[PDB]
């Protein structure tokens, strides 16, 4: 059991830095503009706020992961 | 929910996801059909392999492309392309989710009619966009101001843009691609003795092109240097056991797209085609272009393209004036990494081409944006 | 109802039904004429004894073989000999079922047609298929993609396929088989004062032949340590209570098969065939055939012989590439084994030739599909 | 002084002198070796026969071609046979005079530079040259625009020229030849029961392929002909007092070039291979070849190949264009003709490589024309 919930741990883990890669594009885009429209200035900090959520989610696998071993 | 981001390419196709950092399946874009009679009985006969599974048994097969130089010549072959990609490796029903391609610029008029028809009457997916294939790396890039440099398999193009202005007018086009390298290591790979003629051979030829291939800096030095001394020569290994080794030809393959009279051809080398359209666009705008050039396609992988780019470019243009080349890695997916992206934008949403709008203005609806 | 089997050879005739482990019935293929008087009065005048009595009274008979390097050339006693089968072996009538025979490949067509007209306008049998001997060993064998190497009595062939596609231009065929070493054993055998003339005194040498003879690793050697010592050195008994002793032509007369100018022959061995055969296939397969070599009939039964077989190919072919020399016992049935499975499949139970279908087509319907 | 025209070929050797119409001599380009022991006394012991004594006693030589595929295989054969082209044959000292040899395009280097330092280490001539076999046939046929179309033994290529600019990315190359239509040829005759197996009886094969062959003007009616009817039939006479009656063979061994299908390889048939030839020159010359069509080389005497060839291409290309095939008479020696003209020329007499040229500049000299 403990390979295998260590195995999910793992790909959960690749998940997560899968969505942040992509989630950090969007932001370095969206940053370099100027004179945004309306709707930008709200996804901006969405995706923000998703950035972190993200981000302490995978420490919290990472240290999951790390306490199984 | 999520759209796909499929990128019919001349060589390859990527399909996946938007918000996504990778396309989720790759596989290249042929067809095969089977040229021997077939002797054994049960094994249920198939009429054509499409995919992977040709290029796994390309021995008994005779492998066609349904795309060349961007344009799509066999269409039945490109719908079964397109079928295999949504069912078989998507595992997707495309009724649900819109869709996103991407075609390169300066190409006849029918191809998208065509295209947007086969995404409608037969496949029924909600909603269709289209993109230039050039435009969507400057999203992966991150930056607004550039002259990106897309080469893929099949063509390459120039499409400068400035403030998010594409200037229609600058944009160059040319038949130099990865095909052709092809053919010319063919035929210069003769010379030794070794002799590679059917479609598998030239397959291949292609993986010897991608593993052992490199641009040199300089091109009358490297040859007097191989010529001289024997430590240009590399070792491979074909499927059969048997040993070619290649000596010059590692970088006489790749030359020919800074000097394309090797295959006969007249147009000036790549370097020449940045510089002439950088200096098309307007006076007050060329340092900015100078200053962020951008590479993407598969075939601007050579180790030391950028370096000699970079030097032919100084060389051309006038000196007090700083000049980088921005070639990322990964740059192999980067235009499809623009897609997703763009997909993603809360704005772009809006822009699609809901199927009623197609089915009411008709097929020129596509062209408006064009 | 079930479907006879039968298998006509060069050397042996093996019949039986569909859905066994072993032909039914195994008799020589030869006629026997009485040559002699006759001065007893009351016993039964026959003219020509077939099958295996004649076997038993070879003594007083002139043994004649109908067929000679797989083509057939008296008719009136393969006809006899096909009577013997279908009626006083098997012991069943022939119109009820159908016949399933083989025949080997890049043979004459009008045999196929002959077989046909004396099958359907004498025998009347409902369905007639007939098969090439090669590929029905793969069906015994288990696999589809090999190289078999059927080396039966008369002729031995070669036949590449892969993934269930037979590749014709690379088949091979040579007429180097068990007659010519039974003849050889019989020239060789003459230096030590045996000498052997008649047709019976030549079964005697073929028994012999198959009781004492091994294939030597290296040939040298072998020759070699049999002159210097004396243990290679065999005793065998005939009829008539006396003893041979053989010493170096255990080894002799095999040999001729890696040796073929032995007896004046100018063709490569059988391995040179095998290699070339591998190497006229396409670049990309060449390594799965490599890998899966392929034995059938009596003559590859000689101790020793895929020992010699794997080490001649591993020193012709490449390094990096691993022979396998599937050699599986009982393979002197092989073909038959896989004509009973080909009867048993569902499928094929669709591809006979029905009577009425050679009554309209014609002649011409058996190579349709040949 | 005279300057010796030799043309290696890869079937026949043909050499003479400059200034003439026809070579001097003409022989085959093989060499046999003794297969048996040798009893009588008092006779000559030769290791090797060369040239057509070797051809006269085939009945006991294992015969071997020195050349194959236009490459050169085994070296010390070919110096036999220009050793007996040069002394015994054409009874002339090597040293005076200088020499022009023949290659075909696409070839090896290493081929190039070997054959020079076999001509100057080891005859000692005093310059030597070395042409394109396909441009000296335009000299003979008399024109300077054009799209040659050899076809020897070995191999096949097709070279356009216009106004005396080669173009080199259009020349092409295949590897069917008349060596592959005598092995089709045994193959098929194989049906009919006639067995032909040895290299001997190869060469009985090319006789009758020679003799008795033409090109039907369209296939499938040309079958249907002769399967209906018997009117297709000839009958040959082997040197053994035999007769063989050939039917639908005489069309089926040449049509393999136009169908190259039939040996299973995947290349297309000679008239795409001149269309796509004509296809890749630039636009404004296609007119000018398309009207200018040549053929050389023996393979292409075949009884109505002129007629097929500009049927498939007017068939092929856009009307409005104008084909004609010039094919006059006596094309088989059409190459060696230019040669003879090319060195008649006062111009040329300065191009030729100097024996002190090579000892100062080194192998190379030779390819800084190639
Ligand atoms: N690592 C590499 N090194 C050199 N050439 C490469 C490499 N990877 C791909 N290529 C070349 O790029 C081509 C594929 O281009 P691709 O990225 O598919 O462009 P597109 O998506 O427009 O088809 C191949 O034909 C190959 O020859
Ligand atoms: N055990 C054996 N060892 C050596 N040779 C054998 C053996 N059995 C049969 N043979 C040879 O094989 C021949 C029979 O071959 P067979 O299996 O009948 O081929 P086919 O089925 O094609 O007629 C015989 O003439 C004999 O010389
Ligand atoms: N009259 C003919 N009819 C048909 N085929 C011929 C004829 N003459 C020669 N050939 C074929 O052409 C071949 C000889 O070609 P050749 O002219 O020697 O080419 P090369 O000069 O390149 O050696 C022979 O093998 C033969 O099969
Ligand atoms: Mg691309
Ligand atoms: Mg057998
Ligand atoms: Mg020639």
């Amino acid at each position: 059991d403990l390979k295998g919930q260590l195995a999910k741990l793992e790909l959960h883990l690749n998940k997560t830095n899968g969505q942040i890669t992509a989630t950090e594009r969007t932001i370095n885009y969206l940053n370099k503009l100027k004179n945004p429209d309306p709707k930008t200035k709200t996804q901006l900090i969405e995706l923000t706020e998703k950035l972190i959520k993200l981000k302490q989610e995978f420490e919290t696998t990472i240290n999951s992961q790390h306490e199984i071993s | 929910t999520t759209a796909l981001v499929c990128d019919n390419g001349s060589g390859l196709v990527k399909a996946g996801f938007a918000g996504d950092d990778a396309p989720r399946a790759v596989f290249p874009s042929i067809v095969g059909r089977p040229r021997h009679q077939g002797v054994m009985v049960g094994m249920g006969q198939k009429d054509s392999y499409v995919g992977d599974e040709a290029q796994s048994k390309r021995g008994i097969l005779t492998l066609k492309y349904p795309i060349e130089h961007g344009i799509i010549t066999n269409w039945d072959d490109m719908e079964k392309i397109w079928h295999h990609t949504f069912y078989n490796e998507l595992r997707v029903a495309p009724e649900e989710h819109p869709t996103l391609l991407t075609e390169a610029p300066l190409n006849p008029k029918a191809n998208r009619e065509k295209m947007t028809q086969i995404m409608f009457e037969t496949f029924n997916v909600p909603a269709m966009y289209v993109a230039i294939q050039a435009v969507l790396s400057l999203y992966a890039s991150g930056r607004t101001t550039g002259i990106v440099l897309d080469s893929g398999d099949g063509v390459t193009h120039n499409v400068p843009i400035y403030e998010g202005y594409a200037l229609p007018h600058a944009i160059m086009r040319l038949d130099l691609a990865g095909r052709d390298l092809t053919d010319y290591l063919m035929k210069i790979l003769t010379e030794r003795g070794y002799s590679f003629v059917t479609t598998a051979e030239r397959e291949i030829v292609r993986d010897i092109k991608e593993k052992l291939c490199y641009v040199a800096l300089d091109f009358e030095n490297e040859m007097a240097t191989a010529a001289s001394s024997s430590s240009l020569e590399k070792s491979y290994e074909l499927p059969d056991g048997q040993v070619i080794t290649i000596g010059n030809e590692r970088f006489r393959c790749p030359e020919t797209l800074f000097q394309p009279s090797f295959i006969g051809m007249e147009s000036a080398g790549i370097h020449e085609t940045t510089y002439n359209s950088i200096m098309k666009c307007d006076i007050d705008i060329r340092k900015d272009l100078y200053a962020n050039n951008v590479m993407s396609g598969g075939t601007t992988m050579y180790p030391g393209i950028a370096d000699r780019m970079q030097k032919e470019i100084t060389a051309l243009a006038p000196s007090t004036m700083k000049i980088k080349i921005i070639a990322p890695p990964e740059r192999k997916y980067s235009v499809w990494i623009g897609g997703s992206i763009l997909a993603s934008l809360s704005t772009f949403q809006q822009m699609w081409i809901t199927k009623q709008e197609y089915d009411e203005a008709g097929p020129s609806i596509v062209h408006r944006k064009c």
